[PDB]
């Protein structure tokens, strides 16, 4: 398998836009997440795009949750919440940390 | 002569255990069953001896 | 009930035969192990009042009874007839006759074996059988005649299986799967089978011909009449190195199964495991003589040996990186079946690494019949093969029998045998290096050191059994009521990190192989429409 | 032949609504097997005037 | 869909008492949340996000782990008394094994000492015998 | 570039204290014997 970055998020863009209910969105999200990579802030725009489209609030949740955990350091779990940030009010998404706060 | 046929109706329309099904069976089955207990039994009444050292007298 | 039982022709029946009777053997195997390391305990005259022969006679029953009579059985027997062919598809065995009576010739072995030992003085010779210290002269009587005829009985047993487990393989394939899709357990059948098929009739010649030395007045090992005891070794060995991988690459495929299970990965590089199998199945017919070292061979003969030995390292090692690789990166699960798993990887590779230091010729003459070599084949055999035959009961009983097991009470029995099999064998490797020879039931007063600490752990032990034996009166009368507490595992893989709870209730089970898709106990008859995979 | 199908039924012993207990087949059937070593030894050290 | 919110009495602390609610209740309390979920998320209430996030992927049902709280301390002390019950039974049968060899004594060991060290034995790794009482 | 901490600083804060597990299980795995020599009549006596 010889995929590069690029390819990547070309594909799963277009992978996010056929999931035609909630099963389908949890599969692709799995798959997604299971490579060797963080997904760029452009495929994770669209994975919550799906989630609207089945209308499912803890799938979205969970995207920024697996955000959290795939990283390296928590200076690029920042720098993803200052890029989809008019997403994630748009939606009315909030976070896990948020919502459950300790 | 050829009786293939005629023995493969009577076996496919029986109920008993396939080794009973011929009609000739009974004479092979019934000495068989009788024989074979003497066969088993029969050593097993001199391992007494065999653990206690006494040998047969044939002498 | 009475037709079911003693007719029968249905090979998930009789693999619960095999091991009903595996079971009851390693009770028997183990009892004599524990009396062999009370005598063992102290300087002198301990339990058995210096009867030097007794003594001979449990380490013979002891070595018997646990190859012959329960690891074959389990592991071959017992998992082989249940689980191969529900893994390929087929509706039976090949030949169901046969398959019934490869299992009534063990108990018919077994009281040949029992009665072997109350005749006379029994047979105080060592599992081996050399002459002439097992020929008439020596020993008189009819102990090693029974001796003979129990092993006679237990290689009708397992040749015949044999030959039925090649033809369900290579014939009775369900649709779309071929040589290369199957599972890595069937493999571990197939290659083990074919072992025993070219080792085993090599073994009934030179016992049949050992028999005749001693009732019929032939000199094919007597040295009145010419004959030559250093045959017998030869004939012996060329069946005796087989059998040791005989008893290890069945338990390499279930160690295969279980870790790519609690990992959620896939086997890392699964084409290059059956290559491995298969060489290391091939060069174990070509390393006999490492077993003569001394014996007076000639030099080039002993120096082929060394560098035949040594090769078989590699094979080996591809198949510990490669579990090493399946695990790393994953997602581990620590149910008992994974505990038992990990613990193979670590003291399998300590067997296997005295086992190098024995393979030069050299330094086998500091390393002849001392404890040294005791302790690398306990490690191997009793940490090794032992340990996945435990691994497979956990992993696949609730599932053949409906019934869930105490998981607490499971991981207890674990650390209990874990930490007292090290406490047996692992000062075995002090006392050889220092000299002390092995099949002696008194030593010299230097060699009680290590020989009590030994002797402590065999009751360390031998408690972790009797446990064992406890979870599974558990199982069966409890085991409907482990499923509705959270006294057991139910799962043995999790929902994935994004798969919510009501999700996963669509598909519990995530497999690559049938078994886990079948009914709790599967069905009598399980498959009438044939499975299909692409 | 046809059989039935279940948990209990696959297995060749009962474990349920018999009189007896279970635990005396279970543990008898076991214990059985660890004191065949100790019948061996009574009958050798019998032999060889010990006891 | 059902617009109305669900009340604070229904789904208050729904991860205290989701384990044991009855099943016919826990079904319809499934069944509203549906219908609201399809609204904007902005309306939806606290208490109502924090059931649907527990629902999916609470530490309950399939997400059970394998030990629970209090089972690892279990298994510590089920390995230290299975231990204790070993080692105490074998001092037990040892007290019904034969006596001691005579040449297992101290004073005896220091005779052997004596003999080695005329002989020159082990002249660079020890050649001492005693070990006992 | 590269966002945050160096990756050496963020594995180094991961194995140090990992090594030092793994010295003292395998001391105790092969060192166990010597603590039983250490309370015998032999030792030093
Ligand atoms: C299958 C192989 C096997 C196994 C398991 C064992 C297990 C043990 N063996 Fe033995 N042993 C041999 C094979 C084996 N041995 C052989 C070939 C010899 C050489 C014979 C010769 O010299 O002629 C030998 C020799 C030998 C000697 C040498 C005696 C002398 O030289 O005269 C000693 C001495 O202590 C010894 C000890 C032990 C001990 C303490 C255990 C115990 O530690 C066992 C520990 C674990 C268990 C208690 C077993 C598990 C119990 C089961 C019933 C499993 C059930 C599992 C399921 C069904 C899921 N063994
Ligand atoms: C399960 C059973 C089993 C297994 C698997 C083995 C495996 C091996 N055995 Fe063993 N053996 C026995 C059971 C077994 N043996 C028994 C019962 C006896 C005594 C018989 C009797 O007298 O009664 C015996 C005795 C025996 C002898 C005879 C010694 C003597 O009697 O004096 C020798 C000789 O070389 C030997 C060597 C080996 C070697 C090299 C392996 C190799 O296969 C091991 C290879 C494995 C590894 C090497 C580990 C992992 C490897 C790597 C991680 C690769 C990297 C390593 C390097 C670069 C070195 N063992
Ligand atoms: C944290 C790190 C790990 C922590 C480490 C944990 C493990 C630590 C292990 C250290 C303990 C090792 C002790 C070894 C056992 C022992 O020393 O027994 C002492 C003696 C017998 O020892 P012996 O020298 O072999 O006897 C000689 C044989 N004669 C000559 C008598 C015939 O025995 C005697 O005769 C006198 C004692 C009699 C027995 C009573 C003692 C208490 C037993 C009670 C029974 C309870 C269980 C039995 C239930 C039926
Ligand atoms: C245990 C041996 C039973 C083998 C099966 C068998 O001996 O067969 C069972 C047969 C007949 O029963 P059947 O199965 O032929 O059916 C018959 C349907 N009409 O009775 C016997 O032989 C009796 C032999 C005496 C057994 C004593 C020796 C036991 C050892
Ligand atoms: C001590 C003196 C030595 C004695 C030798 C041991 C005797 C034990 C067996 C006694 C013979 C009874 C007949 C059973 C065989 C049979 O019937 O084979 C017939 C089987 C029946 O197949 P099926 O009914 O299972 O399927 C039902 C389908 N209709 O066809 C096959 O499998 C095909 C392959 C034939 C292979 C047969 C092998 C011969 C068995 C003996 C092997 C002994 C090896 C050790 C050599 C020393
Ligand atoms: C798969 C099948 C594997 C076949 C095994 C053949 C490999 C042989 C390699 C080692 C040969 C060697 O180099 O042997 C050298 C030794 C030399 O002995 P020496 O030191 O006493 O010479 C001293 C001279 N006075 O000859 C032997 O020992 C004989 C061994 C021959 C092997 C016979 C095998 C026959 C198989 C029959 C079973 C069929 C099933
Ligand atoms: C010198 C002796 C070395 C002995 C080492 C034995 C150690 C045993 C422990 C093994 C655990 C690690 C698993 C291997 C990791 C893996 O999975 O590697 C496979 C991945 C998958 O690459 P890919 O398929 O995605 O792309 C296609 C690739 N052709 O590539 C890597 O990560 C590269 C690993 C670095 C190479 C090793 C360098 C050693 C110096
Ligand atoms: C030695 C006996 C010591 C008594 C310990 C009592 C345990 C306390 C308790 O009652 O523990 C309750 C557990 C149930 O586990 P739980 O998770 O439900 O409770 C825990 C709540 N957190 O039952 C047991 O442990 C039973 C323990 C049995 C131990 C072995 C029994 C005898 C086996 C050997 C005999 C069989 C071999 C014979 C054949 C030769
Ligand atoms: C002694 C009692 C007599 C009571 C008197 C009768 C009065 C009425 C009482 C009702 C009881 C009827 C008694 C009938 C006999 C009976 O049910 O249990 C008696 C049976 C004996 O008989 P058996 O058929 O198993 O043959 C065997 C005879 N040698 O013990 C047992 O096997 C206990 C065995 C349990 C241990 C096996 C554990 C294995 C679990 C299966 C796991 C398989 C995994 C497979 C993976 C490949
Ligand atoms: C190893 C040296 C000493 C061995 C001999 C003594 C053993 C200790 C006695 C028993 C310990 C009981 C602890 C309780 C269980 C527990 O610890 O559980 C804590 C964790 C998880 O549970 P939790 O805390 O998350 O939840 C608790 C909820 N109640 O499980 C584990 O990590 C198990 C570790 C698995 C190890 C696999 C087998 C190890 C042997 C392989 C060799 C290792 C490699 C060697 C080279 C480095
Ligand atoms: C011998 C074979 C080994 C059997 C292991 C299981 C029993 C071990 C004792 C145990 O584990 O006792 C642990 C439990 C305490 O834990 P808990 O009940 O509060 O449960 C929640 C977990 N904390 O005390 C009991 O069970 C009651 C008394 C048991 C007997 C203790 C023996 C001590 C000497
Ligand atoms: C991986 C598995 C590891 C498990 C750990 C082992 C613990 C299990 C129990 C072991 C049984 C002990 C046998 C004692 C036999 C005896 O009686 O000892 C006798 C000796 C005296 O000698 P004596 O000549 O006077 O004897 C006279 C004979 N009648 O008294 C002792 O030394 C007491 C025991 C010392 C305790 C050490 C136990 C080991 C724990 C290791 C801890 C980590 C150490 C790390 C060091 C770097
Ligand atoms: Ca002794
Ligand atoms: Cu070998």
């Amino acid at each position: 398998d010889e995929e590069t970055f690029e390819e990547f998020t070309a594909r799963y863009e277009k992978e996010f836009d056929e999931a035609y209910d909630l099963f389908e969105v949890q599969r692709v999200l799995n798959n997604c997440f299971s490579y060797d990579l963080v997904p760029a802030p452009a495929v994770i725009e669209k994975a919550l795009r799906a989630a609207r489209r089945v209308n499912d609030l803890p799938t979205a949740i969970r995207v920024f949750e697996a955000l959290k955990y795939k990283v390296e350091n928590e200076d690029q779990y920042k720098a993803y919440l200052d890029e989809l940030k008019d997403v994630r009010q748009e939606l009315g998404v909030p976070l896990k940390e948020e919502l459950f706060p300790s | 002569a050829n009786k293939v046929i005629q023995l493969q109706k009577i076996f496919q329309s029986s109920t008993k255990p396939l080794w009973w099904r011929h009609p000739r069976s009974a004479l092979y089955l019934y000495p068989f069953y009788a024989i074979f207990a003497v066969a088993v039994v029969t050593p097993l009444l001199y391992i007494p001896n065999a653990i206690r050292g006494i040998k047969a007298k044939k002498a | 009930m009475v037709q079911r039982w003693l007719y029968s022709t249905n090979a998930k029946d009789i693999a619960v035969l095999y091991f009903m009777l595996a079971i009851f053997s390693g009770m028997a195997g183990t009892a004599m192990s524990l009396i062999i390391r009370l005598e063992l305990a102290a300087p002198g005259s301990q339990y058995l009042h210096g009867n030097s022969q007794l003594f001979n006679v449990l380490v013979v029953g002891h070595a018997v009874l646990m190859i012959f009579f329960l690891v074959m059985p389990a592991l071959i027997g017992g998992f082989g007839n249940y689980l191969l062919p529900l893994m390929i598809g087929a509706t039976d065995t090949a030949f169901p006759r046969i398959n019934n009576i490869a299992f009534w010739v063990l108990p018919m072995g077994l009281v040949c074996l029992v009665t072997s030992t109350l005749v006379e003085s029994g047979a105080g010779t060592g599992w081996t059988v050399y002459p002439p210290l097992s020929s008439i002269q020596a020993h008189s009587g009819p102990s090693v005649d029974l001796a003979i005829f129990a092993l006679h009985l237990t290689s009708i047993s397992s040749l015949l299986g044999a030959i039925n487990f090649i033809v369900t393989t290579l014939n009775m394939r369900t649709n779309g799967m071929t040589m290369h899709k199957l599972p890595l357990f069937v493999w571990s059948i197939f290659i083990t089978a074919f072992l025993l098929l070219l080792s085993l009739p090599v073994l009934s010649a030179g016992i049949t011909m050992l028999l005749l030395d001693r009732n019929f007045n032939t000199s094919f090992f007597e040295v009145s009449g010419g004959g030559d005891p250093i045959l017998y070794e030869h004939l012996f060995w060329f069946f005796g190195h087989p059998e040791v991988y005989i008893l290890i690459i069945p338990g390499f495929g279930i160690i295969s199964h279980v870790v790519s299970t609690y990992s959620k990965k896939p086997v890392f590089g699964e084409i290059s495991m059956v290559y491995a199998m298969a060489s290391i199945g091939l060069l174990g017919f070509l390393v006999w003589s490492h077993h003569m070292y001394i014996v007076g061979l000639d030099a080039d003969t002993r120096a082929y040996f060394t560098s035949a030995t040594m090769i078989i390292a590699i094979p080996t090692g591809i198949k510990i990186f490669s579990w090493l690789a399946t695990i790393h990166g994953g997602s581990i699960r620590l149910a008992t079946p994974m505990l038992y798993a990990i613990a193979f990887l670590f003291l399998f590779t300590m067997g296997g690494l005295t086992g190098v230091a024995l393979a030069n010729a050299s330094l086998d003459v500091a390393f002849h019949d001392t404890y040294y070599v005791v302790g690398h084949f306990h490690y191997v055999l009793s940490m090794g093969a032992i340990f996945s035959l435990f691994a497979g009961y956990y992993y696949w009983s609730p599932q053949i029998l409906g019934l869930n097991y105490n998981e607490k009470l499971a991981q207890i029995q674990f650390w209990l045998i874990f930490i007292g099999a090290n406490v047996i064998f692992f000062p075995m490797h002090f006392l050889g290096i220092n000299g002390m020879p092995r099949r002696i039931p008194d030593y010299p007063d230097a060699f009680a050191g290590w020989n009590y600490v030994a002797s402590i752990g065999s009751f360390i032990a031998t408690l972790s059994l009797f446990l064992f034996i406890y979870i599974l009166y558990d199982q069966l009368v409890n085991g409907l009521n482990n499923k509705v507490n959270n006294k057991s595992v139910i799962y043995n893989k999790a929902p994935d990190f994004v798969e919510s709870n009501t999700i996963f209730n669509l598909n519990t089970v995530k497999s690559s192989s049938i078994e886990f898709l079948l009914t709790s106990p599967p069905a009598v008859h399980s498959f009438n429409t044939p499975a299909v995979q692409s | 032949v046809h059989f039935k199908d279940g948990v209990y039924e696959n297995i060749p012993f009962k474990v349920k609504g018999r009189k007896t207990p279970y635990a005396l087949s279970h543990f008898g059937f076991f214990a059985i097997g660890f004191a065949v070593p100790f019948v061996a030894c009574y009958v050798q050290l019998k032999k060889s005037g010990a006891f | 869909a059902q617009t109305h919110a669900l009340s604070n009495a229904a789904v208050m602390d729904l991860q205290s008492r989701w384990e044991n609610m009855p099943s016919t209740e826990q079904q319809d309390i499934v069944s509203k949340l549906s219908e609201r979920q399809k609204l904007p998320w902005a309306q939806l209430t606290e208490p109502e996000k924090q059931a649907v996030w527990y629902i999916s992927y609470g530490e309950w049902g399939p997400r059970r782990p394998v030990l629970n709280k209090g089972d690892s301390s279990f298994i510590a002390k089920g390995v230290a008394a299975g231990l204790l019950f070993s080692v105490g039974l074998f001092a037990v049968v040892r007290m019904a094994g034969g006596q001691d060899a005579k040449t297992m004594n101290k004073e005896w060991q220091l005779k052997s000492d004596e003999y080695l060290k005329s002989k020159n034995a082990n002249p660079w790794g020890g050649y001492s015998q005693v070990q006992s009482k | 570039g590269r966002i945050g901490e160096s990756w050496v600083i963020t594995e180094g804060r991961r194995l140090i204290p990992e090594i030092f597990q793994w010295s003292a299980v395998l001391s105790v795995c092969l060192g166990w014997p010597g603590a039983v020599y250490f309370f015998s009549k032999a030792r030093k006596a």
